[PDB]
């Protein structure tokens, strides 16, 4: 059994964190005192879900996983909540003042002066591990710590971990939902400095995910809560083939093997069905070849973009419940007579497909109801570059300006960072066009 | 449109659909970029901090 | 996050104690200092202002300072005088005047040491001070010089710590002395150098809503000291109640301050009050986007908006809240800038102010903030090119150099706002 | 009220439709950048569809769909109908036609064996960037053609040319049909009942068209020849919807379009092109851009007969 260690970094990370731990537990049958009653196992296994618990020798199940904040009122939270025993109190790093929304501040000024302490406490959940396949970042690309302490913890975990995979799970910043406007610097020179040390990179807009609950959720004012919980209903339809039993994505580095070809484009776009209410008195539920079908509106996609304007790369189907090959089969047929699905010249043009048979679990009390099955579609297609090119061009129009780069100057940095990022951006926007169209 | 290498289990089971065929920096100078910054805010701050010495010895000489 | 209070000067200490006393009944704290509210809302973010005592007393973490005993007097003798900390009660006993080079050169700074005694003592206190305000004119002599001497003097000793100030602008209209655009000009440079932000309160403003809008045909300064409480409650209520995000004082600056020195902000207020109708949300957006709500005089469509953040407080519905909003601004979007995307950001509390069902506070960072410099400048010109009343400063040490750079940075500041104006 | 931007000085057409929409008083022109409208009248190369519906509270229209240049490119719109099983392998209003992946040697086999078959050879060469006039080469000899193809900078598209065209017969004139067809939000395909044949400005409109039809020919426009415009309007429209479709999408797209057929002797039509970005008969741009703005713009912006056959399916 080979270990993955989960790091949440700023509060976007670690309110995902919680989702996913709430989530993972739920779905593993662990209570939020870490006794596992299904794990005969007491004291130890190599079982499958052991690669995000490690177990104690009075049966308490540990998540591999670090809570890092600049500031901890986020994290208090956690350490007072329903699973503060869940954790001990070494996953929960705090500073006391926070980057102020600023990457120069998270990267460069406090970053400095808690790094070596959370790579310690890192280094301790390492040093529990037999093998370690390597980590799983959660992070905000808008945040001041969730981008420049990301950036700083990804560089060096390269360096201290040189071989040993790294994912990401990053929010794309949406202005509905936010508080800032400086997010498409912090997420230009985040993507920038942290491109060359992540493996594959699954992005979320906070846009699709508002726009998912409140027309399939009948939210009309999402909270970080539904949101979240919908993240981690994706993220563990994500890991569940490293937390189970199964032949895909069995891997850290088979992630990478099978949805990037190319390193630099490693941002594959996620979709998932079916997102069906609670409060639905009785709903229909929905076929194999429904789901499948609706893994291409869209209006399911983690990213808004059009996949018909752009090719794809690789592709799998990862369904959990009641699915069987010869169902995923007929519907795969079905949809490719009627829609638009081109691939690279070289690329298979084909589905890798993976299936769990215990169907979704879901928070209860939550707003996502019950359903037999689900499915989440992972699709590396070149479209996803109309997200960076948005991004880009906010960032274009506020530097033509220079505004609020002397918060970023005042703690450093200097305006040759500014431009160095934005033109890797550029080169990896075309990047994406000439793999893309012709 | 041919399935292919069908893995199966107690907990699911896994296959592949093909439809068509084809046609790092040293911690060095990690540490020797975050002290080039600080550094830099550490002339910066001197500036400031001697120019506020400076209206300092305004007001001593007003 | 505790924040240190710091009022200086007549108007500054007035308009300090009427916040205070505004802030205490909306956390429930009786001028004893003990809680006697009905909600844990009003609790869990009360030690940002306020520190706690002996018996769980809550003490405001305010300085008081003045170079006379007079306006600390009364504030000591009046509703909430025995809730301030004896020894943060700091004076002179001459006064200064109405004179910036007493208050910055002379006078103050006999007293300067013993105010920063204080402002450390209290600073030593605080598991992580995220900043400080202050509350001043910069019109008269303590206020005025004395408070932008005190503020260089704390930039020095917390040189990475935010300091922002509620500053009354002088105006003819309401005037004390002739002497105001000078004390006023030599202020105002300071603060360009020296606040992260600097919410302008225009005398002129709030006593033309005084007189046009509430109908007050002689408005006393108490009568603006409630609209300035009010908008101060307003500004800070994001920090002060726990439904709201998480930003510091540093946050809020960074998101709202696009360029260093461009950092004056006009307040507004709606509705405006001295009645029991259930005000709706698009009358609150209508009346707060409406210049006779706003405490600077000055015209927002001669300018465009860089920043805009609005707090509603009061119960009412997010969504329409957020419809009006988006009204307000895809109506009349030629007055905000295209190269800042999504600068307008709205916050709604829970909790509504008293006497009032719904409210909402504006904050705006807009360029249309020039014409109250040039305003000043006007009036200082008016003297200086012919030296009148300088005498009062040169005998105080004061060189005409002094005045004459004091009127070149504020007219370079009028320009600065006039280059992004234009800027597309 | 409702914002728009005009991204295009250029467009004839849409300069009409912004003047009439702010002559309706519900409607606000905002500066060329601003992201904050309502309606893009958008520019004609790399419109920004990639930034369009992430603006909170705005629903955008935009009038053009991406991906219809698939349609509106001489070479894309021969891939389109050889490849795609909606139109045949050789559909029967479309003339034979030759990309020069490349199909050299087709069209040189083809056109051999018309050589020896001694009764039709005469083809034309154009490509997609025709200099509004410049560009075109009709030849008898397909050698002059294909030397001069390779000295030319861009790709190229042999046709067969009509060799035996309609005479409009007092006159003995060769003519083109320019038909005008709208495709709204939900994808319902209108045809503009007005046409231009290309009297005055060599412009013929379908009145005179038809009662010529009728005295001449015994026949109608209707019947001899405005059915099969319709099933090739209907045809080609229906065979990219999936491909264009912002049925479910985050932004929504109507476009004008510019069908040029032309007919022959036995009154059989035929496509020539499709252009995305036509103009439009100076006597018809008052009723034609208000019925885009009827049709198109107030059926998503609504405030408070018809000259178009919608061409169901
Ligand atoms: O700056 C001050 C005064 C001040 C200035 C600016 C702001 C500000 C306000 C709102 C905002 O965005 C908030 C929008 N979001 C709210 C959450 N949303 C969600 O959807 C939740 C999500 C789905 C789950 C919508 C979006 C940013 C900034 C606030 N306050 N300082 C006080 C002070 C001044 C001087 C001296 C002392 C103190
Ligand atoms: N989906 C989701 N996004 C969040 C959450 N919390 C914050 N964000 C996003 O993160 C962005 C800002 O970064 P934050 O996570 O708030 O803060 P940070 O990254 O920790 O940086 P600091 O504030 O300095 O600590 C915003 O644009 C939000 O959209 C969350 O709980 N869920
Ligand atoms: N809003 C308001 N402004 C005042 C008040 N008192 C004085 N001012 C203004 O501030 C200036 C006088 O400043 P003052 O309060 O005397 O401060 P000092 O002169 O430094 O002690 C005058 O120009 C007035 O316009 C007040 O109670 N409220
Ligand atoms: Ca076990
Ligand atoms: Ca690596
Ligand atoms: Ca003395
Ligand atoms: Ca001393
Ligand atoms: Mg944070
Ligand atoms: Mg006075
Ligand atoms: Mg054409």
């Amino acid at each position: 059994m080979r270990e993955c260690i989960s790091i949440h970094v700023g509060q976007a990370g670690v309110q995902i964190g919680n989702a996913c731990w709430e989530l993972y537990c739920l779905e593993h049958g662990i209570q939020p005192d870490g006794q596992m009653p299904s794990d005969k196992t007491i004291g130890g296994g190599d079982d499958s879900f052991n690669t995000f618990f490690s177990e104690t020798g009075a049966g308490k199940h540990v998540p591999r996983a670090v809570f890092v904040d600049l500031e901890p009122t986020v994290i208090d939270e956690v350490r007072t909540g329903t699973y503060r025993q869940l954790f001990h109190p070494e996953q929960l790093i705090t500073g006391k003042e926070d980057a102020a929304n600023n990457y120069a501040r998270g990267h460069y000024t406090i970053g400095k002066e808690i790094i070596d302490l959370v790579l310690d406490r890192i280094r301790k959940l390492a040093d529990q591990c037999t093998g370690l396949q390597g980590f799983l970042v959660f992070h905000s690309f808008g945040g001041g710590t969730g981008s420049g302490f990301t950036s700083l913890l990804m560089e060096r975990l390269s360096v201290d971990y040189g071989k040993k995979s790294k994912l990401e799970f990053s929010i794309y910043p949406a202005p509905q939902v936010s508080t800032a406007v400086v997010e498409p610097y912090n997420s230009i020179l985040t993507t920038h400095t942290t491109l060359e040390h992540s493996d594959c990179a699954f992005m979320v807009d906070n846009e699709a995910i508002y726009d998912i609950c409140r027309r399939n959720l009948d939210i009309e004012r999402p909270t970080y809560t539904n949101l979240n919980r919908l993240i981690s209903q994706i993220v563990s339809s994500i890991t569940a083939s490293l937390r189970f039993d199964g032949a895909l994505n069995v891997d850290l580095t088979e992630f990478q093997t099978n949805l990037v070809p190319y390193p630099r484009i490693h941002f594959p776009l996620a979709t998932y069905a079916p997102v069906i209410s609670a409060e639905k008195a009785y709903h229909e539920q929905l076929s194999v070849a429904e789901i499948t079908n609706a893994c291409f509106e869209p209006a399911n996609q983690m990213v808004k973009c059009d996949p018909r304007h752009g090719k794809y790369m690789a592709c799998c189907l990862l369904y959990r419940g009641d699915v069987v090959p010869k169902d995923v089969n007929a519907a795969i047929a079905t949809i490719k007579t009627k829609r638009s699905i081109q691939f690279v010249d070289w690329c298979p043009t084909g589905f890798k497909v993976g299936i769990n048979y215990q169907p979704p679990t879901v928070v209860p009390g939550g707003d996502l109801a019950k359903v037999q099955r689900a499915v989440c579609m992972l699709s590396n297609t070149t479209a996803i570059a109309e997200a960076w090119a948005r991004l880009d061009h906010k960032f274009d129009l506020m530097y033509a300006k220079r505004a609020f780069v002397h918060w970023y100057v005042g703690e450093g940095m200097e305006e040759g960072e500014f431009s160095e990022a934005r033109e890797d951006m550029a080169a990896l926007e075309k990047d994406y066009e000439e793999v893309g169209v012709d | 449109m041919e399935v292919i290498e069908l893995n199966k289990c107690t907990s699911g089971q896994s296959f592949e659909v093909i439809l068509k065929p084809p046609s790092d920096p040293s911690l060095e100078e990690i540490q020797k970029k975050l002290e080039a910054a600080e550094e830099r805010r550490k002339y910066q701050e001197a500036e400031l901090l001697k120019h506020l010495a400076e209206k300092r010895e305004h007001e001593r000489e007003v | 996050r505790e924040i240190v209070h710091i009022q200086a000067g007549q108007c500054g200490n007035q308009i300090g104690a009427k916040f205070w006393e505004v802030i205490s009944d909306e956390h429930g704290i009786d001028p004893t200092g003990s809680y006697h509210g009905d909600s844990d809302l009003q609790l869990e973010r009360i030690n940002v202002y306020y520190n706690e005592a002996t018996g769980n007393k809550y003490v405001p973490r305010a300085i008081l300072v003045d170079l006379e005993p007079g306006t600390m007097d009364s504030v000591r003798s009046g509703p909430f005088g025995q809730i301030f900390r004896p020894d943060n009660f700091v004076f002179g006993q001459s006064g200064a005047g109405n004179n910036w080079a007493k208050g910055h050169y002379t006078e103050g700074a006999e007293l300067v040491d013993s105010v920063l005694d204080v402002v450390r003592k209290e600073s030593e206190s605080c598991d992580c001070l995220q900043g400080f305000q202050l509350t001043h004119s910069l019109g008269g002599g303590t206020g005025s010089g004395m408070g932008t001497l005190l503020i260089s003097k704390i930039r020095e000793e917390y040189p990475d710590r935010i300091m922002n100030t509620f500053s009354v602008m002088p105006s003819p209209k309401v005037s004390d002395t002739v002497v105001e655009p000078y004390n006023a000009t030599l202020s105002v440079h300071q603060l360009v150098e020296n606040t992260d932000e600097t919410y302008c309160i225009d005398n002129e403003a709030l006593y033309d809503i005084c007189f046009r809008t509430l109908k007050l045909t002689t408005p006393t300064y108490g009568d603006l000291n409630h609209l300035v409480s009010a908008t101060m409650s307003g500004v800070t209520t994001c920090l002060r109640f726990p439904g709201q995000l998480n930003a510091d004082l540093r946050k809020l600056a960074v998101n709202m301050v696009p360029f260093p020195r461009l950092h004056f902000f006009m307040p507004g207020f709606a509705p405006l009050t001295s009645q029991y109708r259930a005000l709706t949300v698009p009358e609150l957006t209508q009346q707060m986007f409406d210049s006779k709500n706003m405490m600077a005089a000055c015209d927002p469509r001669h300018g465009r908006y860089l920043t805009v953040a609005a707090i509603f407080r009061g119960r009412m519905s997010m969504k329409e809240v957020d419809e009006q909003m988006l009204n307000v601004q895809n109506k009349n979007s030629s007055y905000f800038v295209e190269w800042i995307p999504n600068n307008v950001k709205t916050a709604v509390c829970d909790i509504p102010p008293r006497g009032l069902k719904m409210s909402a506070t504006f904050i705006g960072n807009s360029t249309a903030i020039q014409e109250l410099f040039k305003r000043i400048s006007e009036q200082f010109t008016a003297m200086f090119r012919r030296k009148a009343f300088l005498h009062w400063y040169t005998g105080e040490g004061m060189d005409e150099m002094e005045f004459t750079e004091a009127e070149s940075n504020m007219n370079d500041l009028v320009s600065e706002y006039q280059q992004y104006q234009d800027a597309t | 009220m409702y914002t728009f931007v005009v991204r295009d000085e250029n467009s004839s057409v849409y300069a009409e439709v912004s003047r009439l929409l702010l002559a309706t008083g519900q409607w606000k022109r905002l500066r060329k950048d601003n992201p904050r409208f309502n309606l893009m009248l958008g520019e004609r190369n790399r419109l920004p569809f990639g930034r369009l519906g992430h603006e909170p509270g705005l629903v955008q229209l935009v009038n053009y769909y991406r991906g219809a240049d698939k349609l509106c490119r001489k070479a894309s719109l021969v891939k389109l109908i050889k490849t795609s099983p909606e139109l045949s392998e050789s559909c029967t209003w479309f003339p034979e036609s030759y990309v020069i992946t490349d199909e050299r040697e087709v069209f040189l086999a083809a056109y051999n064996r018309r050589r020896e078959g001694r009764e039709g050879n005469v083809w034309i060469a154009k490509s997609s960037a025709g200099a509004k006039g410049e560009g075109i080469l009709i030849s008898s000899e397909a050698s002059e053609l294909l030397d001069f193809i390779d000295e030319q900078g861009q790709v190229h598209v042999i046709q067969k040319y009509l060799e035996k065209p309609l005479l409009l017969e007092p006159g003995h004139r060769k003519f083109d049909i320019r038909s005008w067809v709208l495709v709204d939000h939900l994808y319902n395909i209108y045809l503009y009942r007005e046409g231009v044949l290309r009297e005055e400005g060599n412009e013929m409109f379908f009145e005179e068209f038809n009662q010529y039809l009728m005295d001449a020919l015994n026949t109608t426009l209707e019947n001899s020849i405005l059915l099969q415009i319709k099933h090739i309007i209907r045809s080609c429209l229906m065979c990219i919807e999936p491909a264009i479709s912002t049925k479910h999408l985050h932004y929504q797209s109507f476009q004008l379009f510019g069908f040029d057929f032309m007919v022959d002797e036995e009154l059989k039509v035929w496509l020539i092109e499709v252009n995305g970005a036509p103009a439009c008969a100076q006597k018809l741009y008052a009723e034609l851009c208000q019925g885009i703005v009827d049709v198109a713009i107030s059926s998503v912006f609504p405030l408070a007969t018809s000259i178009f056959i919608k061409l169901h399916h």
